[PDB]
């Protein structure tokens, strides 16, 4: 179906996300995930942010954030890369839109295994969590919910 | 001696080009200063295999267009790129 069999994700890079969007409820944010595959599992150790402009509706974030940290990673003697991007909906539940499908495109055509992971920070799913997807294009180019833990 | 050896030999200025997502290996490309960063861009996008219109250089914390050339940056045998796609939702 889909390049990646799974998501795992380390709580406090969850709860990193979860409070930059919980942070700025009057437009999107966005940052980068850090992490490695390992097999078909995805792992997403840390999240990461910069510089960006957004609206309601919109998000860019400056594409020397995504600069500086692959330069360091790779300078790094860690093992970790980017994996994906974040960023929120606030208001507007959990999907990609048209925009956000050609940037997972994008991301995925550099690394296949590569992730979106779409958070709305006013609601709550359901037991409750917290109202978020991690999503990939599949081989056959639909949007696909993962499994994450 | 093979008439296209002389091609395998053009520029001694080797540089790296690091993708930005994944962990996929750097690639490290031998090129001349009068090459411009747009045909650097495109034989990385080939060794990739991506296409052409996504993505972007940068070097030493400057996002760099097509059109420069490598001479004008002050490339050295040894300097590092990045290669960036955008981060946009919308
Ligand atoms: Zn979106």
């Amino acid at each position: 179906a889909s390049a990646t069999a799974r998501v795992r994700i380390y709580p406090l890079a969850l709860a990193k996300v979860v409070k930059h969007a919980a942070s700025s409820l009057q437009r999107e944010v966005a940052g980068l995930l850090v992490g490695k595959s390992a097999g078909k599992v995805l792992e997403i150790w840390d999240a990461v942010t910069g510089e960006q402009y957004g609206t309601p509706a919109y998000v860019q974030l400056d594409e020397m954030v995504m600069a500086k940290v692959a330069e360091e990673l790779s300078k790094s003697d860690k093992n970790l890369y980017i994996v994906g991007w974040y960023h929120s909906h606030p208001g507007l539940d959990v999907f990609l839109s048209p925009t956000d499908i050609d940037t997972q495109k994008r991301y995925q055509a550099m690394f296949s295994k590569a992730v979106a992971l779409v958070v709305d920070p006013v609601d709550y799913a359901k037991i409750s969590s917290l109202k978020f997807k991690v999503f990939q294009i599949s081989k056959e180019g639909r949007v696909v919910s993962l499994p994450v833990s | 001696i093979p008439t296209t050896e002389n091609l395998y030999f053009q520029g001694h200025m080797k540089i790296k080009i690091v993708p930005a997502v994944g962990g996929g290996s750097p690639l490290e490309l031998e090129v001349a200063p009068n090459a411009t960063v747009g045909a650097v861009r495109t034989k990385v996008c080939a060794m990739k295999k991506l296409p052409p219109d996504t993505t972007r250089l940068t070097y030493k914390g400057r996002a760099l267009k097509d059109t420069e050339t490598l001479e004008s940056l002050g490339v050295a045998d040894g300097d590092k790129f990045v290669l960036i796609t955008r981060t946009v939702g919308g």
